RNA sequence: CCGCAGGUGCAGAUCUUGGUGGUAGUAGCAAAUAUUCAAACGAGAACUUUGAAGGCCGAAGUGGAGAAGGGUUCCAUGUGAA
RNA sequence: GAGAUUCCCACUGUCCCUACCUACUAUCCAGCGAAACCACAGCCAAGGGAACGGGCUUGGCGGAAUCAGCGGGGAAAGAAG
């Protein structure tokens, strides 16, 4: 007989592979649609999730509550060195679908990114792409490489970049570079196997693959949470406390026909560590990173029109498990799959933004600094030492300096 | 090797617990051949078993 | 040389964060003689009992945060054993902690 | 006494056995499994290493409820595990294997397990309480062991 | 082989007795806070013994002695099959 | 009055709406090691059939060996209702 009364279903079946992802970086699965009327770009980038912060910026949303009102938004700080551009891939349609034609790689394979083809660095002779990088030099070689390169201009639909991130720049212990393959839209497929081979051996900038205020998606593994129970992994209701066998459990696992157990059913297994993409997340800031030019500048990080507060984005005493943000960084708008320094891929919106969401202009006002391990009540480190004075330590120092 | 008996003996001759008995861990083969109360009496002379004194309890708090 | 004899200080409260009440002073001890293994490259270990004593001092739960000990490698040459050197971790008093490095001792 | 497989030389092999042996038949066969057909220095050292939990055995036919160790992929296999009193159990066979080589005059350098073999042995009674007021048996499972060693090089 | 005579032919009877599998190296070896260090004996020590330490019973006891019941379990030495 | 019932104050995780922590397990390992049950076995839809099939017909299809869970089925087991 029917249910007595009607409730939604728990849970939502399309993500039924509720499974640990297969991979660790989070692949993009479709990439922007191209057309060549627009300039030659990527479409993509890789970042590593630094941490959270909060920022108090002014709303131009007219007809809203908020309007010309100040608001306090939380907003998720990806770190993102320079990726290098190591590859080109050729793609060509088939009935069968994309399948990958030729990949050429430059020459001079970074040390860190040639890390990413050993399982074992420490034991390797460290001989990938040796053979290769020679015909670079040799004549046959070059020949083979300009046959391949025309073979991808006269034969390819559409063509993909390999670039690497460079692990050398972050706080983290990992070494081992991350690859990807991102997709170079906008223009013939001469063209864009031209702005390629010139960005062959070359670092790309944030700034060159994102703006400013534009609404990106992310894409990644969402924090592992190992092996959870109905309760925790679909939410369904808590038995009552008078339940023999265990009250956080699903009752009944489905009618005595069809005989089975359906797989729409929800059973316990492995909760988090699943391959996610947000769509629409703004990009309130892209960070400019340490510069030394003369002394080291690190106003270009969280210094607003409004604070002109010579601080950087790094919270007082750090990034809580993360470390220190030194490079380029974006501050996206919300919060972010993955836990920290989790490799985070950026990805151009499939859609068009005609919004007022979107398109809206983002000023912020003020970068909170204050420590995230605790309650932290202080922006900076003068101005802790300002309102609390001298102290003791600081007194014992100052006696042995003279 | 073995001074289960030898610390039974030694509590009965000193008309102590087995808790305040001590055996020399040095001289475990000394002790060993200790078979008789007599023998017992002889190694408590000569100072290899010896009775502990009583855990201290004090009365100082309380008055 | 292979009879060294080295002052180090142990963070107990490290490697013993997480463990259950019953268990800290017997897992102190445990990682006492693995930071001792890992130090001196000896499997055979030997804790001082004035050392266990200073580890049990404050009772199975209440292990000292830090702990200042003495690690000496000495040769096992005495009889026929797998192993030729062995480490003889005893207890080392001290007041403070602060600005205590690990020290090599001579004899 | 009748062994099975009787060597193709008998002048190049030596032999061993046991019977009524206090280990458990299962494991004991996985673990003549895995050290069939190696050379005896390194059957040694892998028993050696089998009690120091650094090397497994593969689990292959009594694997049932047996867990999954990163050991096991050294064989193409899953399960394995680490029976101490059956690798201790083989070491003593392997001992008295090489006396045995020993007294016939063949250098102990080139010994290969070629047979090994272990067969159940008559179970030993003991006794379990139930729940209500019930017996159930609580049989060991002994296992008789043999093997021969041959030169080869 | 010719006759004679049967306690004369098994797949079953939740058959009788005996033996053996899969289950399965699985369930399990989770009631009463707790063990650690060194040494000795020993082929072999998480469990034996000694010493040190940390704990528990807390005198309505996990202490000291009896009745009923048991019947040698008491004590010393030795062994390491079960 | 450890009797049956209704309401009120107070109280609270009974609930909204669940979360986190602790001990012992479960879990993995060394040692030890049962039992219940068992025609053969074990993926489904429909058909027909002792009128609700694991086997038959017609179709869907089918890839070794396994681990932790689970309670839909085996018209599961337990007892000649
Ligand atoms: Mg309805
Ligand atoms: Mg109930
Ligand atoms: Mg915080
Ligand atoms: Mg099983
Ligand atoms: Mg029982
Ligand atoms: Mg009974
Ligand atoms: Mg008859
Ligand atoms: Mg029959
Ligand atoms: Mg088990
Ligand atoms: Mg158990
Ligand atoms: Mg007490
Ligand atoms: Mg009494
Ligand atoms: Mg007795
Ligand atoms: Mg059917
Ligand atoms: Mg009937
Ligand atoms: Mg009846």
């Amino acid at each position: 007989s029917h249910r007595k009364f009607s409730a939604p279903r728990h849970g939502s079946l399309g993500f039924l592979p509720r499974k640990r992802s297969s991979r660790h970086r989070g692949k993009v699965k479709s990439f922007p649609k191209d057309d060549p009327s627009k300039p030659v770009h990527l479409t993509a980038f890789l970042g590593y999730k630094a941490g959270m912060t909060h920022i108090v910026r002014e709303v131009d949303r007219p007809g809203s509550k908020v309007n010309k009102k100040e608001v306090v938004e939380a907003v998720t700080i990806v770190e993102t060195p320079p990726m290098v551009v190591v590859g080109i891939v050729g793609y060509v349609e088939t009935p069968r679908g994309l399948r990958t034609f030729k990949t050429v790689f430059a020459e001079h394979i970074s040390d860190e990114c040639k890390r990413r083809f050993y399982k074992n660095w420490h034991k390797s002779k460290k001989k990938a792409f040796t053979k290769y990088c020679k015909k670079w030099q040799d004549e046959d070689g070059k020949k083979q490489l300009e046959k391949d390169f025309s073979s991808m201009k006269k034969y390819c639909q559409v063509i993909r970049v390999i670039a690497h991130t460079q692990m050398r720049l972050l706080p983290l212990r990992q070494k081992k570079a991350h690859l990807m393959e991102i997709q170079v839209n906008g223009g013939t497929v001469a063209e864009k196997l031209d702005w390629a081979r010139e960005r062959l051996e070359q670092q790309v900038p944030v700034n060159q693959v994102f703006g400013q205020d534009e609404m990106i998606d992310v894409i990644g593994v969402t924090k592992g949470k190992g092996y959870k129970g109905v309760t925790s992994r679909w939410h369904t209701k808590k038995l009552p406390r008078k339940t023999h066998r265990g009250l956080r459990k699903v009752a009944c696992i489905g009618a005595w026909h069809p005989a089975r157990v359906a797989f729409s059913v929800a059973r316990a297994g492995q909760k988090g560590y699943h391959h996610r993409t947000e769509i629409n997340k703004k990009i309130y800031k892209i960070g400019q990173g340490y510069l030394i030019k003369d002394g080291k500048l690190i106003k270009n990080n969280a210094s607003t029109d409004y604070d002109l507060s010579d601080k950087s984005i790094n919270p007082l005493g750090g990034f809580v498990h993360y470390g220190e943000v030194t490079n380029d960084f974006v501050m996206l708008k919300g919060c972010v799959v993955g836990t920290k320094k989790r490799v985070l891929t950026l990805r151009k919106s499939l859609l068009v933004q005609t919004k007022r969401r979107a398109l809206e202009k983002i000023d912020l006002k003020f970068i909170d600094t204050t420590s995230k391990f605790g309650h932290g009540r202080f922006q900076t480190m003068e101005e802790k030492k300002a309102f609390m004075g001298p102290l003791k330590k600081d007194r014992i120092a100052k006696e042995e300096g003279a | 090797s073995m001074l289960r008996l030898q610390k039974r003996l030694a509590s009965s001759v000193l008309r102590c617990g087995k808790k305040k008995v001590w055996l020399d861990p040095n001289e475990t083969n000394e002790i060993a051949n200790a078979n008789s109360r007599q023998q017992i009496r002889k190694l408590i002379k000569d100072g290899l078993i010896i009775r502990k004194p009583v855990t201290v309890h004090s009365r100082a708090r309380c008055r | 040389n292979e009879v060294v004899t080295r002052e180090y200080t142990i963070n107990i409260h490290k490697r013993i964060h997480g463990v259950g009440f019953k268990k800290r002073a017997p897992r102190a001890l445990k990682e006492i003689r693995k930071f001792a293994m890992k130090e001196m490259g000896t499997p055979d270990v030997r804790i001082d009992t004035r050392l266990n004593k200073a580890v049990w001092a404050k009772g199975i739960r209440n292990v000292p945060y830090r702990i200042r000990v003495r690690l000496s490698r000495k040769r096992n040459e005495d009889e026929d054993s797998p192993n030729k050197l062995y480490t003889l971790v005893t207890y080392v008093p001290v007041t403070t902690f602060k600005n205590l490095q690990t020290v090599n001792v001579d004899e | 006494v009748r062994y099975s497989l009787d060597p193709e030389n008998p002048t190049k092999s030596c032999k061993s056995r046991g019977s009524n042996l206090r280990v458990h038949f299962k494991n004991t066969r996985e673990t003549a499994q895995a050290i069939k057909g190696m050379h005896i220095r390194k059957a040694t050292k892998y028993l050696k290493d089998v009690t120091l939990q650094k090397q497994c055995v593969p689990f292959r036919r009594y694997n049932g409820g047996v867990g999954r160790c990163a050991q096991a992929k050294q064989w193409g296999w899953t399960q394995g595990r680490w029976p101490k009193k059956s690798a201790e159990f083989l070491l003593h066979m392997l001992k008295n294997a090489e006396s045995n080589a020993e007294l016939k005059g063949l250098d102990v350098d080139s010994l290969v397990i070629e047979h090994i073999q272990v067969n159940k042995a008559p179970k030993m009674r003991r006794r379990t309480y139930r729940a209500h007021g019930r017996i159930n048996p609580y049989m060991s499972s002994p296992c008789h062991i043999e093997m021969i060693l041959t030169e080869k090089e």
